[PDB]
RNA sequence: UUUGGCACCUCGAUGUCGGCUCAUCGCAUCCUGGGGCUGUAGUCGGUCCCAAGGGUUGGGCUGUUCGCCCAUUAAAGCGGUACGCGAGCUGGGUUCAGAACGUCGUGAGACAGUUCGGUCCCUAUCCGUCGUGGGCGUAGGAAAUUUGAGAGGAGCUGUCC
RNA sequence: UGGGGCGGUCGCCUCCUAAAAGGUAACGGAGGCGCUCAAAGGUUCCCUCAGAAUGGUUGGAAAUCAUUCAUAGAGUGUAAA
RNA sequence: UAAGGUAGCGAAAUUCCUUGUCGGGUAAGUUCCGACCCGCACGAAAGGCGUAACGAUUUGGGCACUGUCUCAACGAGAGAC
RNA sequence: GAUUAUUGGAGGUAGAGCACUGUUUGGACGAGGGGCCGGUUACCGAAUUCAGACAAACUCCGAAUGCCAAUUAAUUUAACUUGGGAGUCAGAACAUGGGUGAUAAGGUCCGUGUUCGAAAGGGAAACAGCCCAGACCACCAGCUAAGGUCCCAAAAUAUAUGUUAAGUGGAAAAGGAUGUGGCGUUGCCCAGACAACUAGGAUGUUGGCUUAGAAGCAGCCAUCAUUUAAAGAGUGCGUAAU
């Protein structure tokens, strides 16, 4: 519950406008609205901003940090790209690429197929450098942190969906 | 019910009503009792007989005075002022 | 190492944080802070 | 949900262990189901959690409570309900009077140590449950078709490709 | 008689339960009794502690004896007071 | 002590240890048969052992047979209504 | 006769307390026995002190309160004797004290109070013993008690204050959070507390025992200075050395 060293939340050329309780990421790359909060009154003087902390209640000061870090995620991702690099391995059962999709010869009854995503760039450099470029942590950081769990690296062989900063471990392989 | 066994220790004495029977300032008779004791807790003084069982009586009629006897003991002093 | 009643880590860079509200600890000591009277 | 202790209700009677037929509620789950987790690569074994929705053989051998076995099964659960239910069934058993043995008792007789045999009443008045109709009413009357407030029932599996 | 039950016990005295007067229960706790002293009694005139160490023929330290303190710890016919 | 059970039958209408022991039989035998005796409490005229025949006698096993049963269905009837 | 102010006395409770009796000596203490030849030293019997702790059947001490009686005082209204006629002997629950049982029991036995029995009414949802409280009869009058005041249901959505977030309220024990405040400290402490963002966080040299070789875990450390804003013969999670 220790998060408050950074509470700045400065905007960029992307414009943090309002739509009521809603708040709109606009500008060079934007047009994505989302409600910051109710009490957390946000304000931008010319190009700097920071979440007002009214009364610093438990709820209010947690909402300060929500809106701060989430608008930071916005001005990070909708402006630059919430870009997360990862790799892939699927071995023996014919886990094969299909460009913007995939197939596995898991070789069940029926080998079973896989697909790509929407509004997020799945930029493949060499079929194992996949950049996932989106807009924020809550949902697309959830994408980056769930693609690893989609088919994660099973330890005793090591096939699955890895980050650039991930590894494979092993198991006491005793039936 | 079932086997409950031999059983002994319920033995005690049909008691006796000891101690005093009259009190300070009170006036008495000739064969009147003033105390039922054993041994000497108190010591007959003035006009006091002592029967066999350490029972005390006042030799006269009159009124009582308990008091110290020694430095740490106690007695009686009957007076028949009237 | 060999398992315990629990796991046996102890470290205390104790990120007792809610994930959007679900309280937990992203830490290594689940052995001490419980409810208490 | 053990063995007990207290002696309140019931001795002008609340009258029977079991089993049969029916059930019916729980979960502290046996199967299935899911997840996680291990001295789990999956399985494994095991573990923790979610889980009660349902389902949970047939014979042999003891009145015996009981357990043991033979074959299956996904399993072959634990409990609760006057030790679920006898004004629904049997009574095997125990308790009746006979008789036998062993032991004890001078003996009458007792034990329990066993064994054989030995009588289970009721025309349902009320509530209640299964159904069946009658009555009346639904601001006009009759025929037919209807919405459904809700209520009930339904959901087990395993196998080959 | 915490069902009858087998066991036990059933009459007196001391204590504790008993609650600072006395008094009082329990198949409640502990103990004595079913006598004895013609001297352990009566009455005059004396004595006064065991015990302890002190310690020494003794010595199983100690007996008997002896120095000094000992609370009646002595002891007092019969339990406890 | 007056003396100590002889034959014998034995885990038996009687074994506490105890389904003592161990087969046979059943796929499975808490029994049944058989056998071992470790006979609590075995023994011979309120008799011991074995016997053909006998038995609305007890108990185990088998064959037939079959709605006893799985697994219940139909009919006829008396009741019922 | 009673109640109480005034008495005066008896007495050994509770509590205290070891002073006896003694319950478990921590320590020493010196010896005896003893290991040894009659000795050594251990420890004890025991006692020496110091030293504490304990007590239904221990007491040097010792209450409150109750018992008895006084020109006892005052305010009440009893009190006693005689004799006629009776019923009661299974009591129950609460508080309380005690025993017994299992610091079990809505148990069981005594005791001190109270209620029922023999007593309605109100309150406790209903609720013989709990709380308030006794009815002679009326009465469409009033005042209050226990308890209560948003609806069923009469009364304040009253004031003013607070705490708490659980429907607690309106489920218990141990264990274990700060989950929160508070109350005071704490060591801080504006330089700047205390987790955290993070700065750099490395060696002659594991040196000695180097244990499976092991150079932060299945292990003992002689544990020498810093490279140096802040830092270690390496704070922190590996049981394969790293």
């Amino acid at each position: 519950s220790r998060v408050g060293k950074k509470i700045i939340d400065i905007p960029s050329d992307v414009t943090v406008t309002f739509d009521g309780n809603h708040v709109t990421v606009k500008g060079p790359k934007g047009e994505l609205s989302r409600t910051l909060n109710e009490r957390m009154t946000f304000k931008q003087e010319e190009n700097t901003i920071e979440v007002v902390r009214p009364s610093d209640s438990k709820e209010d000061r947690t909402n300060h940090g929500t809106t701060r870090a989430l608008l930071n995620n916005m001005v990070q991702g909708v402006s630059q790209g919430y870009v997360k690099v990862l790799e892939l391995v699927g071995v023996g059962y014919r886990a094969q690429m299909q460009g913007k999709d995939l197939i596995l010869n898991v070789g069940y009854s029926h080998p079973v197929e896989i697909k790509a995503e929407e509004n997020i760039t799945f930029s493949v450099e060499k079929n194992t450098v996949v950049k996932v470029e989106g807009i924020s942590k809550e949902q697309v950081g959830a994408l980056a942190s769930n693609i690893r769990s989609v088919r994660p690296p099973e330890p005793y062989k090591g096939k699955g969906i890895r980050y650039q900063g991930e590894y494979v471990r092993r198991k006491e392989g005793k039936t | 019910k079932k086997g409950v066994s031999s059983t002994k220790n319920g033995r005690d004495s049909e008691s006796k009503r000891l101690g005093a029977k009259r009190a300070d300032g009170q006036f008495v008779t000739g064969g009147s009792i003033l105390y039922r004791q054993r041994g000497t807790k108190i010591y007959p003084g003035e006009n006091v007989g002592r029967g066999g069982d350490d029972t005390l009586f006042a030799k006269i009629d009159g009124v009582v005075k308990f008091e110290r006897k020694g430095r740490d003991k106690k007695q009686v002093s009957v007076y028949a002022v009237a | 190492m060999k398992v315990r009643p629990s796991v046996k880590p102890i470290c205390e860079k104790c990120k007792v944080i809610k994930r959007k509200g679900k309280v937990m600890v992203i830490c290594e000591n689940p052995k001490h802070k419980q409810r208490q009277g």
